[PDB]
């Protein structure tokens, strides 16, 4: 038997971001990146008033080291690289 | 289910006029008609007014027809009641509710005291154990909420870490014209919390055997 | 308007009866009727809307009926949280009126209060005040006839109380009452409360 | 600048779930939900060894009650509805 | 960075035989060639071996060509030591290594102990401040962890809650076979949490006047 | 295999120092060298890789530079943390070979030690023995001599000392020396500090 829902509020959940091949290389996507996906903090939740979206207050940027494999042909490449992630901190229902 | 909380009651002098709000979580309240309910202290439900779906209509109870206007804000999800002219006839809880024939969804209340009489907080005093009240395996605590006006007042224990055991009279109008009341709680042989808005009062009080 | 006429104005009744509440209209209704229970101090909840239709959460044991101007709530087995007051409401026409209500008292066996006493503050003598309460707890009936004594004197006219709501399994009262003193008074004199009660073979008595 | 990347580990976390038009009527929905989305739990994150996805081991169903609120073609009409949420509890490495 | 962990060390009776495995979050693993370095007591660092990328081949330090077989696992993400026919000369900590060219990633290292002598826990004795140890507006107390065999034995205080004042000494080898080591820690004018992996012993004292 | 020559083999440099450690090899390498930094303790930290890349993280006073044969490691501005052992690795040909290392102090002024003594735990001459510790406390240089007589003469051969690794910013040293005896013997019947940061002897004793 039933119970009654709950909204899900407007505010920052964690997230899980995949990290493509197009943020460090479209020219040759024949490589490989670790880890494959990191976490994030998103706005996600829903409004109680009436044509109000979900969005983010104050939004906070962090870059992170990766890894990015390349298959040179036969052999195995461990480059470092960096890739910026977009944290939300803050949301507010705006129109 | 759905909420709905009623605010801008208290105390008013006779004649005087006031506004209540009843704010409404959630888009909801917009597809819905809105009454307005009130009720005396110790007597029966009456119904106050309500407001059609998209403010096409108002309606009202005769008893009220030249004091009262619901007004309704479909942005902010909140009704209004404006009442003006007010009596005793009016002291009484006032509730928001989901007209749709049957009023399904209720506000707790907000409580409307027509009276020219000091708005004045309680001083909290303990009733604290002894030989009377250790009486058995079982011991009798509590505190004395007196001299406040008007009501309501709220009472919790250990801030709601204490629920069970409690038993909270209802408050007695002494002769002087304030309210007196009593909040006791069952232990094996300790703070009430009370909560006064009218008058922006809030209390710890300790009981110490 | 159209007079809605709920009876019984109160009742008691044990636990397990079957009990009926009846509203009478002034028109023809169609079933464009509901009820509510409410609880001391609480909100009303919905229990019967569209004369019979029970809404969701309210237990089986709630049974709306009735046609045309004559309507019924029957609570089938009667359950100690049950106590409430219980009201119906009208909505064919405007304005929208309800029954004047039904209060209604679970009935049980007799329990004798109780009795503690409680002395003043000597916090609250500084304020040159003197309240002494006496506590009856979780007894039944109702009736209960509380009356204060200092020394050899019936305090009259100077005590007020209260008394708390039916427990809502245990189906008891409890009474608290407040005899208050000047601080000058007090300090002039034992303090005591008796108790008269059926529940009692003959009056108790606490003091110190 | 940088700081040394973390693997989303598989586990259950909190999601966001739209609850939509097909879920209840899909005869020409005109018709409105409240509240329009609830929390969930899922699993989702990535996986340590080479061919593992990560899958939920235990799902527990849970129904929920709303209200469907259909424009009559003029009017507002409020029914309850009932929908039942799937949510995660557990989460393994699996092969494919 | 990159994580490994080694494990599969301890102590080993002479001309016994040991299998180290070195395991590393991340399928990463599966795409390196691996290095195993060892280091003896207070002495230098000295490749053991390598593997390459598929298994496509295997590389030797020449002091080791018969003794060692290096294995790898690359479901598991593990790289594996077998290690026979062991002496005094292999008691070392034997590093796992990400090998390209130059070792940009390295596990903590295990111990491996190659010896025909008793495993047996420590006991933990107080170091007691007074008089001597209050000196300044600062006194200095401490735990003794004695007669342990072999190494190593990890020291924490209050499990961590307690960090920067610390100082844990090196074991001294006593004439007897044992290790006997020291830990203090300085506090203005405290139990030692002792792990002994070898012997699963855990120990927590409480050190007090 | 080729052969890693590192020099020096230890040595002492004050803060702000610039350092140079130098690494050669038996054939020529062509920047298949790298360099590490090892705590005490602990796992070695790659510095310098393909002879004079530093590696993400590494400051910058950490230099590498050499080609052929001969390869070095410059630290410009010596800091206190930066006390360790350093090594080289070639890796032009297999055996994968390594330096001999180049253990690295910082050198401070003279600071003598606080010195405090402790009884044997009433609780372990419960068990058969009576041991005895001596607490030198943040000196330098690292060479003291403790000696024991405790309500006696010299006790010669029972003494047994452990020194810390230098401290990461303070760059003392500091040391436990621990007379063992029998709980008997204990029964029956101080240590004596000698340092160049002292005057003459200090001692500490219980009687």
């Amino acid at each position: 038997i039933a119970e009654p829902a709950m909204i899900a509020e407007c505010k920052t959940r964690t997230e899980v971001f995949e990290i493509s091949r197009r943020l460090i290389d479209r020219t040759n996507a024949n490589f490989l990146v670790w880890p494959p996906c990191v976490e994030v903090q998103r706005c996600s939740g829903c409004c109680n008033n009436r044509n109000v979206q979900c969005r983010p207050t104050q939004v906070q940027l962090r870059p992170v080291q990766v890894r990015k494999i390349e298959i040179v042909r036969k052999k195995p490449i461990f480059k470092k690289a960096t890739v910026t992630l977009e944290d939300h901190l803050a949301c507010k229902c705006e129109t | 289910d759905l909420q709905l909380v009623e605010s801008g009651g208290g105390l008013v002098k006779p004649g005087g006029s006031l506004r209540l709000s009843c704010a409404a979580d959630g888009w909801w309240f917009g597809y819905t008609d809105m009454s307005w309910v009130r009720q005396a202290p110790g007597k029966g439900l009456e119904w106050v007014g309500s407001i059609s779906y998209k403010g096409g209509s108002t309606y009202y109870n005769t008893k009220f027809i030249g004091r009262f206007t619901i007004s309704r804000d479909d942005d902010t999800n909140t009704l209004y009641l404006q009442m003006n002219s007010l009596r005793a006839e009016d002291t009484a809880v006032y509730y928001c509710a989901r007209d749709d024939g049957y009023f399904d969804t209720w506000g707790q209340g907000t409580l409307v005291t027509v009276s020219s009489a000091s708005t004045k907080g309680p001083s909290v005093f303990p009733l604290a154990p002894s030989s009377k009240s250790t009486s058995g395996g079982t011991a009798a605590l509590g505190c004395l909420v007196k001299d406040y006006f008007p009501e309501p007042v709220t009472v919790s224990w250990n801030s709601g870490a204490l629920t069970s055991g409690v038993h909270t009279f209802p408050a007695v109008l002494q002769s002087s014209g304030l309210y007196s009341l009593s909040s006791v709680v069952t232990v094996p042989s300790y703070i009430c919390n009370v909560n006064h808005k009218p008058s922006n009062t809030k209390v710890d009080k300790k009981v110490e055997p | 308007a159209i007079q809605m006429t709920q009876s019984p104005s109160s009742l008691s009744a044990s636990v397990g009866d079957r009990v009926t509440i009846t509203c009478h209209g002034s028109y023809w209704l169609s079933n464009y009727l509901a009820w509510y229970q409410q609880k001391p101090g609480k909100a009303p909840k919905l229990l019967i809307y569209d004369g019979k239709e029970r809404e969701h959460g309210v237990p089986s044991r709630f049974s709306g009926s009735g046609s045309h101007e004559d309507y019924t709530l029957t609570i089938s087995s009667l359950q100690p949280e049950d106590f409430a007051t219980y009201y119906c409401q009208q909505y064919r026409y405007h304005p929208y009126t309800f029954g004047q209500g039904t209060k209604l008292e679970i009935k049980r066996t007799v329990a004798a209060p109780s009795v503690f006493i409680f002395p003043p503050s000597d916090e609250q003598l500084k304020s040159g005040t003197a309240s002494v309460v006496c506590l009856l707890n979780n007894f039944y009936p109702r009736e209960a006839k509380v009356q204060w004594k200092v020394d050899n004197a019936l305090q009259s006219g100077n005590s007020q109380e209260s008394v708390t709501e039916q427990d809502s399994k245990d189906s008891t009262y409890s009474l608290s009452s407040t005899l208050t003193l000047s601080k000058a008074d007090y300090e002039k004199h034992v303090y005591a409360c008796e108790v008269t009660h059926q529940g009692l073979s003959s009056p108790v008595t606490k003091s110190f």
